[PDB]
């Protein structure tokens, strides 16, 4: 009811060029007043960020290489967060993580700009 | 800093004087090559009264004594003219009830440099500073800081560099006019200053001088009373000898109030103000 | 533009004269801004680049005002583990104004990292320090065991166990006296139902990131109803030049052209302003030099021209323009084969009306014919 528990699911394998959607579903506190991110991670490697989306939902940000080929939106209402995979390419195969932050609706991209992080779901291309 | 009743006060009917033509500010500083520019704000009327206030102490039998440091409400802007030669008057106090309850501005020159707060200060019922005649070494110099007694849950602090200023006395007729405005318009606390050598006693030149814009300090604070801030010279100490006692260096100042107005100012072609008109007056 | 003066009069034919065809303006090249040579940034360094901090629960607080505060530091070096905004930018912080700011300096554990977050239930959240459910301000947060942990153990720093109430946001407890959790009075006497309320850390090197001490600063920001003592360019707006440009001086966007002038100004430099109340001239922020500004072409074009019957070749009349800036003068677009002969090469006259091409200049006298202005008259005759 107080902690914002995340979990991830949608993730799988996909072809390269596809569509795909991932889900990540907050319990417990108000999450339409949790700026929402979504970060990857390669097995060994680091995170890196990919996404966020505002708590009002004003406003959208992506990474270098990831922005225009994905997408972002959540729905306070079901207290979920959709991620749009479209125009996948190979070098997505990792484990995305999505971290809620009780922010303002400004950019957010650095995962030390976050303050929780999901179990996560891999996400495999070819 | 612990407060101290003032005694031996010599109350005297309150003084009106001309002000002449003496006081006109810039409302923005925009450069302007001999043009006649009409500015609507507030500004002291020309040939107005202007409250008098002197700093004198006579010596044989008249008993002046006079320590001049009144609670004349702000309104909407301040002028306030000086006449010394010591620098006999070290600042300025603003504020509303001048209690801790209250954020309140103090202006104040410590000998050394001029330091600028706004803080919840808890007044006395007499601020005053003290300067010492202190004959050992041999100098001048302040010796009492006894404005406030105590401050807390501060907001703004600012202090200037060092400086030495000359507290020595001095003797003749006065030979430094500072005059200054002061306004707290839509949360700005707007200051102009300007400083001009004189040779009189009384009896303000008849000129006409514009003010220079000094600073414009971030205070939203709501100003509706100031008081003044005299330094005077302690009398056991130099005897004098009179305990509870001080003695006045000469100076004076006038205190006037600005009113919504019109004036026609003329710049010249370098830009500087040299004639004003005001439009009610005739 | 015979084709373009016979739109404007709706006609196939048209008679000898000098019609007013369009205007000509023009754009500003690319953009220019201008800003003061900016000075000595907040004491930052006194935050992030000092020896020792505080406890959590006696967490020190500064009063950040009447300074730049030059905030790229913060993000630039990343050696910072933890760093979140809310409210306000984390990567921009140099284009955001505020009239105040509150340090919080003090050091958590790794564990309690999560209890330190706005609107946050916890420990440290509690009895130690709190957040309001409208928090304006960044946390940055680091790992601090080799700077806040000694070999056999660093219990300096403690942290309130114990508390009756929770801790309203901004604000901070440090009273030192025996928790008491029960009904019997301790009297000064510590023990059952007694104990003290901050405990101490145990900060070793080798404990784990958990139990290890984290170096916390928490940086409020507020604006209220007075001047911000926080604004402008913290890091640079300079490396502008001298050409017709749309410029930003200090909050005046203005297009024209930034030439130097040789006038005495006011020592306190600001902007200027002409009898029409118009902007003339602007101060240079960084160096002590005034600069005009004056309107970058204006003008009209007209075309001269005799009756269609007789005669098809036309030539064209810009109005109070050098000769020198026609070629620039809304063109580079327009249809190349048919349009630049009219606008460059040989034929070029400036008169007192301004510059006329396609028309050759004759040191003879005749009667006037079409009148250019000034005296000067367009004839078709050889
Ligand atoms: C603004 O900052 C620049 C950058 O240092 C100053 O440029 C110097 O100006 C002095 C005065 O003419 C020269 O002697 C130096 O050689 C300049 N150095 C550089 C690197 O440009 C400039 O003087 C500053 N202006 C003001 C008004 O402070
Ligand atoms: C000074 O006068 C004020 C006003 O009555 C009084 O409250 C204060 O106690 C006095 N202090 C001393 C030291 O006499
Ligand atoms: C100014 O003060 C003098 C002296 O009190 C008085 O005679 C005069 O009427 C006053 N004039 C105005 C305009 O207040
Ligand atoms: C002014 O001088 C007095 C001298 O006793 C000193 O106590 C006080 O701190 C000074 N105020 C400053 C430096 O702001
Ligand atoms: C004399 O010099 C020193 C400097 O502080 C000290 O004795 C005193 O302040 C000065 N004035 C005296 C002693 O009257
Ligand atoms: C100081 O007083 C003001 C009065 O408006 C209040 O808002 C502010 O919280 C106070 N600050 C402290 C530290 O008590
Ligand atoms: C605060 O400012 C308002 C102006 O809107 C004024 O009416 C009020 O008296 C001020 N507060 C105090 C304590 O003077
Ligand atoms: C204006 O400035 C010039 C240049 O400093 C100076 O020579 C002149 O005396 C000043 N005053 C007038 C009225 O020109
Ligand atoms: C040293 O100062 C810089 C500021 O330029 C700061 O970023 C850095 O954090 C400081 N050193 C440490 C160890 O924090
Ligand atoms: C063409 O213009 C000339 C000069 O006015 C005139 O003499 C001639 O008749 C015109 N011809 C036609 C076909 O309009
Ligand atoms: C046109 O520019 C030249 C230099 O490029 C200058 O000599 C001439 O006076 C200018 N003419 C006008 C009318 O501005
Ligand atoms: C007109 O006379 C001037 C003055 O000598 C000369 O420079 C110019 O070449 C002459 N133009 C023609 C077309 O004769």
């Amino acid at each position: 009811n107080s902690q914002v528990q995340l979990v991830e699911s949608g993730g799988g394998l996909v072809q390269t060029g596809g569509s795909l959607r991932l889900s990540c579903a907050a319990s417990g506190r108000t999450f339409s007043n949790y700026v929402m991110g979504w970060f990857r991670q390669a097995p060994g490697k680091e995170r890196e960020f990919v996404s966020s989306i505002e708590w009002n939902s004003e406003n959208t940000f992506y990474a270098n290489s990831v922005k225009g080929r994905f997408t972002i939106s959540r729905d306070n209402a079901k207290n979920t967060v959709y991620l749009q995979m479209n125009s996948l390419k190979a070098e997505d195969t990792a484990v995305y993580y999505c971290a809620a932050d009780r922010g303002s609706s400004y950019y957010y991209t650095r995962a030390s700009e976050y303050t929780y992080w999901g179990q996560g779901t891999q996400v495999t291309v070819s | 800093s612990q407060c101290v009743n003032l005694t031996t006060r010599t109350q005297l009917p309150p003084a009106y004087t001309n002000s002449f033509t003496r006081g006109v500010y810039y409302p923005d500083k925009v450069f302007r090559s001999s043009v006649l520019h009409s500015t609507q704000d507030l500004f002291l009327p020309f040939f107005s009264n202007v409250t008098w206030f002197h700093a004198i102490h006579v010596s044989g039998t008249n008993g002046t004594k006079r320590f001049d440091n009144p609670v004349l409400p702000f309104n909407d802007g301040v002028y306030f003219a000086s006449t010394e030669k010591s620098n006999i008057i070290r600042g300025w106090i603003f504020g509303t009830t001048l209690d801790s309850k209250t954020q309140s501005l103090l202006i104040v020159n410590n000998a050394t440099n001029v330091v600028i707060k706004v803080c919840e200060f808890q007044f006395c019922n007499d601020p005053f500073l003290g300067v010492y005649y202190h004959k050992n070494n041999k100098s001048w110099m302040e010796s009492e800081f006894r404005v406030y007694s105590s401050a807390n849950n501060c907001t703004f602090e600012y202090v200037s560099q060092p400086f030495l200023m000359d507290l020595e006395g001095k003797q003749g007729n006065f030979k430094n006019l500072r005059e200054f405005v002061f306004k707290n318009i839509d949360g700005y606390f707007k200051i102009y200053s300007k400083h001009t050598p004189i040779n009189l006693v009384r009896d303000l030149p008849q000129g006409f001088s514009a003010l220079e814009p000094l600073v414009d300090l971030p205070i939203g604070i709501n100003i509706t009373r100031f008081q003044t801030l005299l330094a005077l010279h302690r009398s056991y100490l130099t005897p004098g000898d009179s305990s509870s006692g001080w003695t006045a260096g000469a100076a004076a100042y006038y205190v006037g109030y600005l009113q919504p107005r019109t004036f026609l100012l003329k710049y010249n072609e370098n830009g500087t103000i040299t004639d004003a008109v005001d439009c009610a007056l005739d | 533009p015979l084709s373009e003066t016979k739109c404007t009069l709706k006609s196939f034919t048209v008679e000898k004269g000098i019609y007013q065809t369009s205007n000509f303006r023009v754009q500003p090249t690319e953009s220019i801004v201008r800003f003061p040579n900016i000075t000595n940034l907040c004491p930052f360094g006194e935050v992030f680049n000092a020896t020792r901090f505080a406890s959590v629960y006696a967490w020190n607080r500064k009063r950040i005002s009447n300074c730049v505060a030059d905030y790229s530091v913060l993000y630039n070096s990343a050696s910072f583990s933890t760093f979140k905004c809310y409210g306000v930018s984390p990567t921009k912080l140099n284009d955001l104004c505020f009239t105040n700011v509150y340090a919080d300096s003090f050091v958590i554990r790794g564990d309690e990292v999560r209890q330190i977050a706005p609107g946050q239930t916890g420990k440290i959240a509690d009895y130690n320090y709190k957040l309001p459910d409208d928090f304006t301000g960044c946390v940055i947060a680091w790992n601090s065991n080799n700077l806040d942990s000694k070999v056999g153990g660093n219990y300096n720093y403690l942290y309130r166990l114990f508390r009756k109430s929770n801790l309203k946001p901004f604000e901070r407890d440090i009273s030192t006296e025996i928790y008491q959790a029960g009904s019997t009075p301790c009297n000064g006497v510590e023990g059952f139902n007694c104990y003290f309320p901050l405990q101490s850390y145990g900060f070793q090197p080798t404990n784990g990131v958990g139990y290890q001490p984290y170096r916390v600063v928490v940086l409020s920001f507020e604006l209220l109803h007075a001047p911000a003592t926080v604004c402008g360019p913290k890091k640079s707006t300079n490396l502008v030049k001298n050409k017709c440009v749309n410029f930003n001086f200090n909050g005046l966007t203005g297009t024209g052209v930034l030439t130097e002038s040789n006038k005495k100004f006011l020592p306190f430099q600001q902007f200027g302003r002409d009898i029409a109340d118009t902007t003339d001239a602007v101060r240079d922020p960084q160096t002590l030099e005034i600069l005009d500004i004056t309107p970058c072409s204006f003008g009209g074009v007209s075309v001269i021209t005799p009756g269609t019957n007789t005669s098809n070749q036309v030539a064209v009349l810009y109005q109070d323009v050098n000769c020198t800036e026609v070629p620039v003068a809304i063109h580079a677009d327009q249809l190349t084969p048919t349009w630049r002969v009219y606008s460059t090469g040989s034929n070029v006259f400036q008169t007192r009306a301004g510059c006329l091409i396609g028309a050759e200049h004759v040191n003879n006298s005749y009667e006037c014919d079409i009148p250019i202005g000034a005296g000067i008259c367009a004839s078709y005759q050889t």
